[PDB]
């Protein structure tokens, strides 16, 4: 029951953004367990060792969500 | 009652009388060594001729501790509340990292400038719950 | 597998080649081959030239091995993506290994099985003290 | 810092008042500060206990180890 | 033009000239007024 | 920009008109020169990567005609950064210091070249140096200098500091015009045999004629004078000797004939100021410049000569292509060939090479000015001797290790296995286990045979064993080849060098010379005690060679690792496995080496303070004998670990310890700030950063608690930034704590 | 020998076969992504533990696991 620009809460535990806020990317179709692809402003821990940064976009699935606006 | 038996005021000390008449010139005065004779000479001293400060919490000592005490707290309370407003002020400009990085300085002197009320603007976001967070809604890591 | 045909390459003998324990344990082998004649680096050390054709070289692990092929198809234009590794054995037991089904692993291919593929999620790994003083870890059952 | 530049007088030297009290809570009377076993009118001496006569001149001997007179150090 | 002035309002240029500032206020200050262990 | 017309004359001269606007909007845009960088900080380690990476060029671009470029402009603007330093020392000597109170008495008063401003007490820092003026005693030598070059008025300095302002702007001005207005092409550069013909004919030979021409102009007439008793303001000016020409002409015998003779090769006439006297000045203890004129005069010809081997464009001369390509043996195979190729292409294979011999002559300077005192009264001050070796000694071993790091870079970076096919570095490449095993074994008979030497001696005198002991008084370890050399360099004047007087240095052997009370050089009598010091020095560099080697060959690939020149030169480790692949970089060789070439320089440094101050330093009695200041317990105390614990650290540390009141309380301070960085360091160094990002997120959750976060997240040092702090905070402590002992105890010796 | 596991959180993209070194790593056909694939680790034999998969991981926290064990001569990278 998503659209693109919803601003989702992640409840996933161990994920880097348990807890933030981020935004709804692009859901794909059916037939995937984790089609909801949420974009954030801050970077993960993602990358070599001394990288400038990381990777602000993740898929999900629905019952690991929150929606607030 | 006979509270610091142990210490005698510089006006009456040994040693401190002793080194007074014989104290180093900080700055280019050459009476800066007698007028820390004559500044210090209010203090608590030990039996060794330094001075001594009590911070208890007695009203007698007040000027050992509780004006640096308030002075320091008011001036990093207002850097700290600068800053933190001036923070929150970025994150709706253009690229909340940029401007991190290099400084809006009509926007950063014009928060430095109001800092001299932190207290009332504190109080007034505690109340209106702009201080503080609520747990449910920090990005925590797994218990 | 059942020969291993190929030219050695032009050489003029390193130290970080393979040892004693290296010819009686184990080592590996890689058959490719090449357009021309060039020079190409040693994952041992140095440089050599590689014969025109099949070629043939002995290393001591499978990683030199594997390193030597990723240099291959990479750093030349005529690329060579024919490269085969194979395992030897003290007893002349020679044994496929890369590439596994004659493609690269990279892409996907029909016919391989799921190897250690679970159906959860890491945070969803069960509790340590729920299988304790059994020879179990918490991701392998 | 301030040693080094000839300058002794100005050190800040912070008197330990919460645990030289503590002592004179237990009969140290070189701080003097009269309270409880410090204070001989306090209700806590005035009742016929065995211990407090060797405690209280086992305290106060500058002999000892017991209770050490400490300072900014 | 402003490319100089975003230059000199860097992170390094103003927290560089900030404790050169308080430095200034400091030195002169415990210059007109030093040796002040507590408050008269 | 500006709009020149050409410059140039049938030359190799190629130039692009413009190629970088000059402009500041790339000012206000940091980490611009770096892709990864320019999208924006993201972390705080953004910032980082910002500095580890703003000199690195190869990064940036890989067009190498750019990057010679940035090279270029870059040299011109650290040229500037010298000459400001510079004028800073000539103004602070012009209107900062005592130069004129101590040139009139030069052993009765000491060199001072600053002012603390008084302020909260630091007043206290003005020591009284002598004839009224309150500073900061200097060990730099700076008076020395300027005494030998003939200064003796304040507005001389001056001049020299405006000139050298002056220059300052000229080379931060070539700078921009050699990269904003006309920046050369590669044309211009790869003339490597052109370029050594310039720097060898115009730059150290027109530069050594140039000065040996000021020193037979103003520096001998003038020192002369200075080194009989005249007084500064009665001396003449050094153009008043070349307007008046006769008054040079009969200040110097050869110089009453003229300049016909010079020109009709009669050169045996100018012995009276071209001397070859040698040993040193017993007015002020130093080389005679007598001696240096006529020096520079032979160092002047013999460059110049030099600058005309190789071919330019008159056809005539040598192509250093054609010699590396002829030399090869039936051992190497192809020998030198693609080795012009290789330093005529990787700008790092030849930093490799610069920075390797130039640390080398920067320790060879030390090591000869310690020994023949070129400067006047500098081997009576104890402070400058020492402070002007150890310095020379530090900035060599950097240099050194800036070679060893440079090196890898090149293999990681620039090495083309198809351009080295069995020549030198190929053939190297083949057997590098074979020389970093026989290194590995080298080093480890080293470290037995001359450490283990001082743990038996510690050993047998606690145990109470004299005649069991490696000293003077015992199993001796006399050194046979060392006194034989210089027992050689001492009867020199009377057989290999019938020309020359006095010996070269009188450490070999020979007469004590001493100027006021104290003594300027004397024989050192080497022993069992110098003996092994001398292998201790020798198998600690071994280590540090054995280091900074096979951190070059194994850059590329190894039997743990046959991948690692993907990686890169500057890579924390490739994971866990294999047993733990941690610092296998080349990146991580010169992290090590840096602690071993400080290490090594540690007790090089002990060695030189303890032997001067035992064997050779002094006060000279008027009868002629010479004590020394330790009492000459080096030859029989200096030979087990406790006499170095208690008989040189805790014995000559009391000087920084009680410091304090004094004008050396800061050498105490600084003392104590170099043990706290020391183990600020450790904390670096010790642990890893996994655990500290950790921390960070509790951190970040408390400052979300009060929505204090920054956009820019924090994050932990990277693994090599770890690494790169705490070595940086090692050296820094450790060189901190050695100069501020070695300065007060150096300034408290008289 | 080490274990490898692939976790449904992949999105098939072959990247920490790419990334690995000694072919321990493949990929088969799967149905839970738009790539329709996932890791595989059938040869955990080769495994040595360097960690260049987990590195070249894309999803929310690694989707492929390394789980150090009892190191052999093949995991412990030994070429003498
Ligand atoms: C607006 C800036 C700001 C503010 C409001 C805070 C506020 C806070 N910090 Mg913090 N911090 C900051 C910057 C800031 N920090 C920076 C730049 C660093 C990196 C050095 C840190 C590192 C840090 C650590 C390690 C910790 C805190 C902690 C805390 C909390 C306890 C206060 C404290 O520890 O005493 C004082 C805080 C410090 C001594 C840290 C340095 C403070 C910096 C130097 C002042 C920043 C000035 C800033 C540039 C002003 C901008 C003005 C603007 C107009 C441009 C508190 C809510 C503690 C905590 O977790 O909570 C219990 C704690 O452990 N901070
Ligand atoms: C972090 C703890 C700390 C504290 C609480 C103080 C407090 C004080 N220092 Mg101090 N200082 C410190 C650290 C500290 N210092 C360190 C680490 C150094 C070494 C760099 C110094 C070096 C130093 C010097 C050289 C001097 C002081 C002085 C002073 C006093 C002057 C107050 C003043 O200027 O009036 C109020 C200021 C504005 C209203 C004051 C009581 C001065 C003094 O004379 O002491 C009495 C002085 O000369 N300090
Ligand atoms: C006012 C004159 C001026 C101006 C407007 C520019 C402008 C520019 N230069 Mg440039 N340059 C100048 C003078 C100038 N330069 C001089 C005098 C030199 C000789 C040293 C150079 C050598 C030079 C090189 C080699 C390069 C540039 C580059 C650039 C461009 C990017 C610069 C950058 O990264 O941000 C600004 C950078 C800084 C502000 C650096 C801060 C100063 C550092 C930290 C130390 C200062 C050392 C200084 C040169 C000498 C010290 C002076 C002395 C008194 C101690 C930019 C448009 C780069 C380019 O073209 O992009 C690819 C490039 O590679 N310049
Ligand atoms: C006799 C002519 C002559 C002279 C006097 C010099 C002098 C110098 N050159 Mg140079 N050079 C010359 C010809 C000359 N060059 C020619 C013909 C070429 C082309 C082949 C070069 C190419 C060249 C390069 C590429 C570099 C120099 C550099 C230098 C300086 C390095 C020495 C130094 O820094 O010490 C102290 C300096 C003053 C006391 C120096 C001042 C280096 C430099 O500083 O960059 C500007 C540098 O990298 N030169
Ligand atoms: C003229 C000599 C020379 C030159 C031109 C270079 C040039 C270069 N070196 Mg290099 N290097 C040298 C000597 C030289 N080096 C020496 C002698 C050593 C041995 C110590 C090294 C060791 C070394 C390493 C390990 C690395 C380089 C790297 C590099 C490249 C990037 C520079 C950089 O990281 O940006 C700027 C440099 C910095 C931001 C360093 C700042 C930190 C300094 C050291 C702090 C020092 C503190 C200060 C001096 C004193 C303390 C006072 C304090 C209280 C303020 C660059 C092309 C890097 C590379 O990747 O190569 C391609 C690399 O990792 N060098
Ligand atoms: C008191 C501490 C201590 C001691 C006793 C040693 C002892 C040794 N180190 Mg060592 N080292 C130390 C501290 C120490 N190190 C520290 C703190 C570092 C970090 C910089 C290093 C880094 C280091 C490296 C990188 C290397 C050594 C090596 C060696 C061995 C050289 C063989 C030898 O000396 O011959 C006889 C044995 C004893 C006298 C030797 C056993 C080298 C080696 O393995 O030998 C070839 C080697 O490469 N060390
Ligand atoms: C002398 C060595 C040294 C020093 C100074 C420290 C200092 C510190 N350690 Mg530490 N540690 C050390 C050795 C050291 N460690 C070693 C050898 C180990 C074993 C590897 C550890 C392991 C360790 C762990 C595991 C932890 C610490 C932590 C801490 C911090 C606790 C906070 C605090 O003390 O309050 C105040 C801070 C200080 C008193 C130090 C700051 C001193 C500077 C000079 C203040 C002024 C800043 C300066 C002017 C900056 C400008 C520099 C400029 C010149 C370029 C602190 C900064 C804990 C931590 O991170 O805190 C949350 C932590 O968990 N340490
Ligand atoms: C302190 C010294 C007093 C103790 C005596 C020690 C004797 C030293 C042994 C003799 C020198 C050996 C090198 C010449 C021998 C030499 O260079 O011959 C020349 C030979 C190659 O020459 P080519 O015939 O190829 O000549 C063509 C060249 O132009 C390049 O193509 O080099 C080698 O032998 C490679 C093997 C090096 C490995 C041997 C070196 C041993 C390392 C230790 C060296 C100690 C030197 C100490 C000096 C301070
Ligand atoms: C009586 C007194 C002392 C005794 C003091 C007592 C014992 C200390 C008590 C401390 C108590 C336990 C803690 C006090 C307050 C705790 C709350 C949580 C404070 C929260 C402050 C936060 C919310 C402020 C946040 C934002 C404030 C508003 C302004 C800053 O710019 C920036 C920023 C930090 C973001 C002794 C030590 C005995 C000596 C005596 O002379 C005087
Ligand atoms: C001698 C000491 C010198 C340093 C001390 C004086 C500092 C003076 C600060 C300059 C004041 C102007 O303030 C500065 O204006 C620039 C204009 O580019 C702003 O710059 C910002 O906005 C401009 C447009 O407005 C953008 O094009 C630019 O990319 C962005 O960085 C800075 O965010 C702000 O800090
Ligand atoms: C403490 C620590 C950290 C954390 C270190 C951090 C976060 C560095 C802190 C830097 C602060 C934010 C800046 C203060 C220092 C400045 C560089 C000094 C500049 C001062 C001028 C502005 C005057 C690591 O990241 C780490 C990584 C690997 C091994 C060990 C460690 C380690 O021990
Ligand atoms: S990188 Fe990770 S998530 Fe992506 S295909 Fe490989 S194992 Fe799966
Ligand atoms: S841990 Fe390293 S060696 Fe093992 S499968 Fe992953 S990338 Fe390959
Ligand atoms: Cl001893």
């Amino acid at each position: 029951a998503l659209n693109r620009g919803d601003k989702v809460r992640i409840k996933r535990t161990e994920s880097y953004w348990y807890g933030d806020v981020g935004t709804v990317a692009s859901v794909e179709k059916s037939g995937i367990l984790y089609p909801v692809i949420v974009r954030f402003d801050r970077v993960n821990y993602n990358g070599f060792s001394g990288s400038a940064s990381g990777v602000n976009t993740n898929n999900f699935a629905e019952n690991e969500l929150e929606l607030v606006q | 009652a006979d509270d610091f038996a142990n210490l005698t005021p510089c006006s009456e000390n040994p040693a401190y009388l002793a080194k007074s008449k014989n104290f180093l010139n900080t700055t280019n005065d050459p009476n800066s060594g007698k007028i820390r004779a004559e500044r210090y000479a209010s203090a608590l001293c030990g039996p060794e001729g330094y001075p001594h400060l009590i911070v208890d919490g007695r009203f007698t000592h007040a000027g050992d501790f509780l004006i640096p005490s308030i002075l320091f707290l008011y001036i990093a309370g207002w850097i700290g509340w600068v800053g933190r407003s001036y923070l929150i002020e970025i994150r709706e400009s253009k690229n909340p990292e940029m401007q991190e990085v290099v400084i809006n300085v009509p926007l950063a002197i014009k928060k430095m400038l109001g800092g001299f009320l932190w207290p009332l603007a504190a109080v007034g976001e505690y109340t209106s719950g702009k201080l503080v967070m609520k747990d449910s809604e920090i990005p925590t890591s797994p218990r | 597998m059942t020969e291993l045909s190929g030219q050695p390459p032009k050489f003029g003998g390193s130290t970080g080649g393979l040892l004693s324990k290296a010819n009686r344990e184990e080592k590996y082998a890689i058959t490719w081959t090449s357009a021309s004649e060039q020079v190409f680096e040693m994952p041992t050390g140095g440089a050599a030239i590689m014969n025109e054709g099949e070629n043939l070289l002995y290393l001591a692990r499978k990683e030199q091995c594997l390193a030597l092929g990723t240099q291959l198809r990479t750093k030349f234009k005529p690329k060579i993506q024919d490269y085969k590794i194979y395992r030897v054995y003290p007893s002349g037991e020679v044994q496929y290994l890369h590439p596994a089904d004659g493609v690269f692993p990279e892409k996907v291919n029909e016919g391989r099985e799921a190897q250690g593929t679970k159906t959860r999620r890491i945070g969803q790994n069960p509790e340590p003290v729920t299988i304790k003083f059994s020879g179990k870890a918490p991701y392998e059952v | 810092v301030v040693v080094a530049f000839g300058t002794p007088e100005k050190q800040i030297l912070i008197e330990p008042v919460f645990a030289q009290w503590i002592q004179a809570t237990s009969g140290k009377a070189l701080y003097g500060f009269d309270v409880l076993l410090s204070n001989p009118d306090s209700i806590a001496s005035t009742t016929g206990a065995a211990w407090l006569p060797g405690w209280l001149d086992a305290i106060n001997s500058g002999t000892n180890s017991l209770f050490l007179t400490i300072g900014p150090g | 033009m402003d490319g100089l002035k975003s230059f000199l309002s860097t992170a390094p240029v103003m927290i560089m000239a900030l404790l050169t500032f308080t430095a200034g206020i400091l030195i002169e200050f415990n210059r007109f007024y030093p040796d002040l262990l507590f408050h008269p | 920009t500006i709009s020149p017309p050409e410059r140039e004359a049938k030359a190799k001269v190629s130039v692009d008109n413009n190629p970088v606007p000059t402009s500041f909007e790339k000012w206000g845009k940091p980490g611009h020169f770096d892709r990864t960088l320019a999208r924006g900080p993201k972390t705080t380690t953004w910032i980082w990567n910002l500095h580890a990476n703003a000199h690195d060029f190869d990064s940036q671009t890989s067009d190498l005609e750019d990057v010679s470029r940035k090279i270029f402009s870059a040299h011109f603007g650290h040229l500037a950064v010298v000459f400001v330093w510079l004028s800073g020392m000539y103004f602070h000597g012009a209107k900062f210091s005592n130069y004129e109170g101590w040139l009139a008495d030069p052993t009765h008063i000491k060199p001072s070249a600053q002012v603390v401003w008084p302020i909260v007490g630091q007043g206290i820092l003005n020591g009284d140096v002598g004839g009224g003026f309150h500073g900061i005693q200097i060990t730099s030598g700076l008076f020395y200098l300027w005494r030998a070059s003939g200064f003796t008025d304040s507005y001389q300095l001056y001049c020299t500091a405006i000139g050298g302002l002056v220059m300052a702007a000229l080379m931060l001005f070539a700078g921009w015009f050699h990269y904003h207005v006309k920046a050369p092409k590669l044309e211009w550069f790869q003339n490597v045999e052109s370029m050594m013909n310039h720097h060898l004919a115009g730059l150290l030979g027109l530069g050594s004629l140039g000065w040996a021409g000021h020193q037979i102009h103003v520096s001998m007439p003038i020192n002369k004078l200075l080194d009989a008793g005249v007084a500064p303001k009665d001396i003449p000016l050094p153009h008043e000797f070349i307007l008046e020409p006769s008054k040079m002409a009969e200040l110097y015998p050869s110089f009453a004939q003229g300049l016909t003779p010079f020109f009709t090769l009669n050169w045996g006439v100018y012995s009276d100021f071209l001397t070859f006297k040698g040993g040193l000045n017993p007015v002020t203890g130093g080389l005679w410049l007598s001696d240096t004129a006529h020096h520079h005069l032979a160092i002047a010809v013999l460059f110049i000569i030099a600058g005309h081997m190789y071919r330019t464009n008159w056809g005539i001369g040598h192509s250093m292509k054609e010699i590396l390509e002829a030399h090869k043996g039936p051992f190497t195979g192809e020998g030198h060939k693609g080795l012009y190729e290789i330093l005529t292409t990787s700008w790092h294979a030849q930093l490799a090479i610069n920075l390797a011999l130039l640390g080398s002559l920067t320790i060879i300077v030390a090591q000869h000015m310690y020994a023949m005192p070129p400067y006047p009264y500098q081997a009576i001050d104890y402070a400058t001797q020492l402070s002007l070796f150890t310095h020379h000694m530090w900035i060599g071993g950097f240099l050194i290790v800036g070679a060893g790091a440079h090196g890898a870079i090149f293999m990681v970076r620039d090495y083309d296995p198809a351009k080295n096919v069995n020549n030198l570095l190929d053939r190297m490449l083949r057997h590098r286990d074979a020389i970093i095993s026989h290194l590995n074994w080298v080093c480890i008979f080293l470290g037995f045979h001359s450490f283990g030497l001082y743990i038996h001696n510690d050993t047998m005198r606690a145990l109470g064993r004299p005649q069991d002991m490696f000293s003077d008084t015992a199993i001796q370890l006399q050194p046979i080849f060392a006194q034989w050399v210089q027992h050689l360099h001492t009867l020199a004047p009377g057989a290999t060098a019938p020309n020359a007087l006095a010996t070269a240095s009188y450490a070999f052997g020979g007469e004590t010379i001493a100027v006021a009370g104290k003594v300027a050089m004397m024989p050192i009598t080497l022993g069992t005690a110098d003996f092994m010091v001398h292998h201790i020095h020798a198998f600690t560099i071994h280590v540090t060679a054995l280091i900074l080697l096979k951190g070059v060959l194994y850059a590329r690939s190894s039997r743990l690792v046959p991948d690692k020149a993907n990686l890169g030169f500057r890579f924390p480790c490739d994971g866990p496995g294999r047993g733990g692949t941690c610092q296998v970089s080349g990146w991580d060789h010169v992290f090590l080496g840096l602690f071993w070439m400080y290490n090594s320089l540690s007790i090089v440094i002990f060695h030189f303070s303890w032997k001067m101050q035992s064997d050779v330093w002094g006060t000279v009695s008027p009868d002629g004998s010479v004590t020394h200041v330790t009492l000459g317990n080096f030859a029989q105390s200096a030979i087990t670990i406790n006499g170095w614990l208690r008989d040189f650290l805790w014995a000559q540390a009391a000087n920084v310890i009680n410091s304090y009141g004094s004008a050396l309380s800061a050498y105490g301070i600084m003392f104590l700030a170099g043990h706290f960085v020391f183990a600020f360091s450790l904390m670096f160094l010790f642990s890893g950063r996994g655990y500290w990002q950790e921390l960070i997120e509790s951190i970040v959750w408390a400052h979300n608690k009060l929505n204090v976060a920054p956009a820019i997240q924090p994050r932990a040092l990277s693994i090599i930034q770890g690494r790169a702090v705490g070595v940086a905070h090692y050296l820094l402590g450790g060189i901190v704590t050695t100069w501020a002992f070695f300065l007060a105890r150096s300034l408290s010796i008289g | 020998s080490h274990s490898v596991k692939i976790y449904d959180t992949c999105i098939g993209c072959t990247q920490c076969v790419r990334a690995c070194p000694l072919d321990v790593l493949e990929m088969v056909p799967w149905d839970g992504c738009k790539a329709a694939q996932i890791a595989s680790s059938p040869r955990t034999e080769d495994c040595v533990g360097c960690k260049r998969c987990e590195t070249a991981c894309p999803t929310d926290f690694l989707s492929i696991r390394v789980y150090l064990g009892a190191e052999t001569t093949r995991s412990m990278g030994l070429a003498y």
